[PDB]
């Protein structure tokens, strides 16, 4: 498939940029995960970023920690993460769903194995989030066979030399945290995920040349304040999501 | 791009978010610099010797090993300032950090010793000292240290938009590249002495040097020195908890998976579908769910070969350490000390030289040994 083309082709169309969200599957719940995606689709998402629950998650922050205890304290494992994403995009045909691993849940086992897997239930890209470009060969090719985008982080540092590996391995698109060499060296399409919180900093991202804009925890808090209000989380959600679409067009 | 190899064989490398890898060559290239340096060498060797005490001695222990043809030496690290080997590379990696014109140090421990070998060394440097989730904390305090496998995921942490100023001070040889070559060359005058030493005394290389093996510090600066000594047997000695078939150990080389995590592709201790568990030992010391990755390479090309000791058996030894030779091991020491007693009592008419390397002093395992006996009567 080809939906992070598809999507940026149509974006492009209507002159608007991307949003993003991210959330950790199986937060607080099963149940209640899949009806939070859902409520994310409906406000308007323009794609999903997914996360794993893993044992250590050593590139998360503070909020994003508590959601990956919560999705354990609930019995999450991989295996129903996966028929969660084969649930999600059964109703969902094309929405680009990426998702954010550590090394070990994709190595375990067998790299080519996880990728066959994320095609089968129709996921379009995969960020390992403890995996250098310098480190990445193994789990790039077997994103490429599998027809996964590998997602790769590009970091306020980062150096011509990082720039042109990023643009020249990345997917799908670049994960920003630089637009004018990375267009230049035809990355694909960047969507900045460094503090992205309110709808000023989407329209202030699609400005700079981004082509969206990624909010990798400010879900995440919507969802930790309402655990014991499920319906105003969704509603929460609903309005935050809304106001983030609307300022990217 | 790096200067050095991340790997041994297929273990190592630097698995760790993109935003970290400057660090890490940042760090690799000042070791790189630093080794090549005869003012480095030289100043690391003067607070080896002046602060640390080095050399250590080496014991013969005679009552131990009286009526068999054993003959058995302690490598003494338990008498290096601070009390273990731990103290060698916290003031090598202290050195580092000023050589890289930085002023701040970022750790965590286990057992405290590594935790209290931070906090003396940066006291003793002029370095601001913050440690993550360690008696061994009012030692850090005094020290003027502002105070778990997630205690490694602690550090990480602040390190992360922190490396231009402070310093990760990784306690084990283990890690993403270049830590566990740093911790290596930092630990090798373990070895180096004990070569010296041993050919002073007996006019040979010992048979078999043997070392407790934790995240693999202690047992990798014994080994380095020997490793192209082809005679020299090298014995890693895992804690094997309860028992390896009750599953609390913390034996991941003998009975694990390989898998990627805390920056390294190493044997690790996985569920089924690889999140990482839970290890155990007596001794919090051992208690890790992997293993440095030159550990696992020389054990995949047989150069190595790595056991494990039970904590009974563990005990066991260090009541006899106390009781005939007057020395109090720690209880991670007395992992590799009994697996050297099993070796002289299960053949006592072998003739072996065997070299214990005694990795530190069981002040702080006193009251933890206390409980055990008192309530096994
Ligand atoms: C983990 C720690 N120390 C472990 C230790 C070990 C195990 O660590 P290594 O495998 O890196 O030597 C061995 N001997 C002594 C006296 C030790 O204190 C710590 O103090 O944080
Ligand atoms: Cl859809
Ligand atoms: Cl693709
Ligand atoms: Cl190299
Ligand atoms: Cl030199
Ligand atoms: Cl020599
Ligand atoms: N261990």
């Amino acid at each position: 498939m080809e939906r992070y083309e598809n999507l940026f082709a149509q974006l492009n169309d209507r002159r608007e940029g991307a949003f993003v969200p991210f959330v950790t599957l199986g937060d607080p719940g099963i149940e209640q995960s899949l009806k939070i995606i859902d409520t994310l689709i409906d406000a308007g998402a323009d794609a999903l970023e997914l996360g794993v629950p893993f044992s250590d998650p050593l590139a998360d922050g503070p909020t994003i920690q508590n959601a990956n205890l919560r999705a354990f304290a609930a019995g999450v494992t991989p295996a129903q993460c996966f028929e969660m994403l084969a649930l999600i995009r059964e109703k969902h045909p094309t929405i680009p769903i990426g998702l954010l691993m550590y090394a070990n849940l994709v190595f375990n086992n067998g790299i080519d194995a996880f990728y066959a897997r994320c095609e089968q239930v129709g996921v379009d890209s995969v960020l390992v989030a403890d995996v250098p470009v310098e480190e990445s060969a193994p789990f790039r090719q077997a994103a490429l066979r599998h027809n996964i985008a590998p997602i790769f982080i590009c970091p306020p540092n980062a150096d011509d030399d990082l720039l042109r590996q990023v643009a020249s391995y990345g997917r799908g698109y670049t994960y920003l945290l630089l637009i004018e060499k990375l267009k230049e060296y035809h990355a694909a399409p960047a969507l900045q995920g460094f503090g992205i919180s309110s709808p000023e900093q989407v329209s202030a991202a699609v400005r700079a040349g981004a082509a969206g804009a990624i909010s990798g925890s400010a879900i995440v808090k919507i969802i930790e304040k309402n655990l014991a209000s499920p319906k105003q989380m969704l509603a929460e959600l609903r309005s935050f999501v809304s106001a983030m679409k609307a300022a990217s067009r | 791009t790096t200067l050095l190899n991340p790997y041994f064989g297929e273990f190592g490398g630097m698995y760790v978010p993109q935003i970290l890898m400057p660090a890490l060559n940042q760090l690799e290239e000042a070791f790189v610099s630093a080794q090549k340096d005869p003012e480095f060498q030289a100043q690391f060797a003067d607070l080896l010797k002046n602060y640390a005490g080095r050399p250590t001695a080496l014991t013969k222990c005679q009552n131990i090993t009286a009526g068999t043809r054993t003959t058995l030496y302690l490598k003494r690290e338990d008498l290096l300032h601070g009390g273990a080997h731990k103290t060698n590379q916290v003031l090598g990696q202290a050195l580092l950090a000023k050589r890289m014109g930085k002023s701040e140090i970022i750790a965590e421990t286990g057992a405290g010793q590594h935790g209290v070998a931070s906090a003396l060394a940066s006291a003793l440097l002029g370095l601001k000292c913050r440690i993550y989730m360690g008696p061994n904390v009012f030692r850090m305090r005094l020290m003027g240290a502002e105070v778990l496998k997630d205690a490694c995921n602690e550090a990480l942490r602040d390190w992360s938009g922190s490396y231009e100023t402070a310093h990760y001070m990784l306690g084990t040889a283990a890690g993403p590249h270049p830590y566990p070559t740093i911790v290596r060359e930092f630990q090798r005058m373990i070895g180096e002495e004990t070569k010296a030493q041993i050919l002073d005394k007996e006019g040979r290389l010992p048979d078999a040097v043997i070392a407790c093996v934790g995240g693999g510090s202690n047992a990798i600066g014994m080994f380095a020195d020997f490793i192209n000594d082809t005679s020299v047997g090298l014995i890693g000695v895992e804690p094997g908890g309860h028992g390896i078939e009750t599953g609390e150990h913390g034996a991941p080389l003998k009975h694990g998976r390989v898998g990627i995590y805390f920056g390294m592709k190493a044997p690790m201790m996985q569920t089924a579908d690889g999140q990482i568990e839970e290890s155990y030992s007596i001794s919090a010391g051992l208690d890790f769910p992997s293993v440095g990755p030159q550990h696992a390479y020389l054990n995949s090309i047989g150069r190595a070969d790595y056991v494990s000791i039970t904590d009974d058996e563990a005990l066991e030894a260090f009541k006899t350490l106390c009781r005939h030779e007057g020395i109090i091991p720690a209880l991670e020491s007395s992992h590799a000390l009994a697996h050297a007693l099993k070796m002289m009592r299960e053949q006592p008419e072998k003739e072996q030289l065997l070299v214990v390397n005694l990795s530190g002093r069981g002040d702080k395992d006193i009251f933890t040994v206390h409980d055990i006996l008192k309530a096994r009567g």
